């Protein structure tokens, strides 16, 4: 027998910090998702998944209004994650 | 609806730091989306479609087949992720993209039957246990995408400050 | 009065991820250290925090002997972080 | 020891999305080691100076002015960060690092007098909360890079396979 990681090449990302709301338009939807959707839809072209989360990130940067701060949690990739859309 | 990576723009990215793709033509992509919209008591989740919509179209022109599965609890949630992390398709898979949306609390995300008397909550640990190495072997040194929409708490988050 | 984000700017880099060992040699010192002291010295001058400690997990990749699997954890950082070393 | 940032390589990485820097002779850059060797219930981490020998001569060679804390239990190590925390230096710095080194468990890191009767346990949530933008305002808007050091549990983080 072999032995493997148990946990490894994982990324999440939530709307939120810990203990923290997110907060979603009626309408319009989740703003996280919204900005995460406009961010992929531009960068997964160029950028690989950590670094689009990031962009992400710093788009809430301004705690206007309806203030939150998306968070990249329990990371163990081990490579940049290109998405390569087209290929 | 995603801007494309051109011939030249994928090999001035490509060295050995990077996941690996497979080929388009041979890849079967998995990608699941839960969604909880309506609950026992907590208020409907209204714009929950829109987050749906905007997900699934994304996903799929990233070239994921998208699965989506509507109003569940902890418990279902588990069997629908105990499925689809058993699913032969993430042999053939580079990659999985993994989206809940719902209400939260800091203990994790919130089922469709969940109480502040009788919680029914998917901890983010479980949701790792189910996707790791020993219970998702066809995943085993291939990126897993965790997308969470949810409250992690009451509280807004923020600090006053006079100067 | 004026609103700020509770938690912003933040990474936290762990030896092992969640439930797992994290190893020391009793005279060579923690495996884990030794090896981002290294990556830290060697690119610090070219990479960001996050993409050192990337480059951390890939040398632990192969689970050879004793395994461990360091991760990135709560992550607020909403720029790169570049240390700039001699400036 | 660290390989040196030249002025065409910083030219190089300069635009918007990088943390500002303080110029080099007006800046008080901190950084803090905690490091548990000795224990009551846990046997001695020896080879743990190496560990703090190379870390903070890494984190001079940074810039940092690195202050060492040995043997506390997590109440000291409460008390030593909120005194970190207040350090006015960090209103003339950019960024800081906080290093903790010793037993951990699932629950956090192990003061030294930890044991499975007598829980001696800093959080890491604990640590978050005493450097968030409340209780340590002059490093709001500043990179704070907490590095483990520690297990997390106590299972090898394995599993077995034939094929």
């Amino acid at each position: 027998i072999k032995k493997a990681h148990i946990e490894k090449d994982f990324i999440a990302f939530c709307s939120s910090t810990p203990d923290n709301v997110s907060w979603r338009h009626p309408t319009m939807g989740s703003v996280f998702i919204g900005r995460l959707i406009e961010h992929m839809q531009e960068y997964a072209c160029s950028c690989d998944v950590e670094e689009i989360f990031r962009k992400v990130r710093f788009s809430f940067e301004q705690p206007d209004g309806r203030a939150q701060m998306p968070t990249t949690a329990r990371v163990t990739l081990t490579r940049c994650f290109y998405l390569f859309p087209g290929h | 609806n995603v801007k494309l990576c051109s011939l030249e723009e994928a090999q001035r990215i490509w060295s050995a730091e990077i996941y690996p793709i497979m080929d388009k033509s041979s890849r079967t992509r998995l990608a699941l989306i839960i969604c909880n919209e309506e609950f026992d008591s907590i208020p409907r989740r209204t714009g929950a479609e829109v987050d749906i919509t905007g997900m699934t179209m994304l996903l799929q022109n990233l070239g994921y087949s998208v699965d989506v599965k509507k109003n569940l609890t902890a418990s279902d949630m588990t069997t629908e992720l105990e499925a689809f992390a058993h699913r032969p398709e993430h042999k053939t898979s580079d990659s999985t993209f993994l989206v809940f949306m719902s209400h939260g609390i800091r203990e994790g995300i919130c089922g469709k039957k969940h109480s502040e008397q009788v919680p029914d909550i998917l901890q983010l640990n479980a949701i790792f246990n189910m996707l790791n190495t020993k219970n998702c072997p066809s995943l085993k040194d291939k990126p897993k995408v965790i997308i969470i929409q949810a409250c992690a708490g009451d509280s807004p988050g923020v600090v006053w400050f006079k100067d």
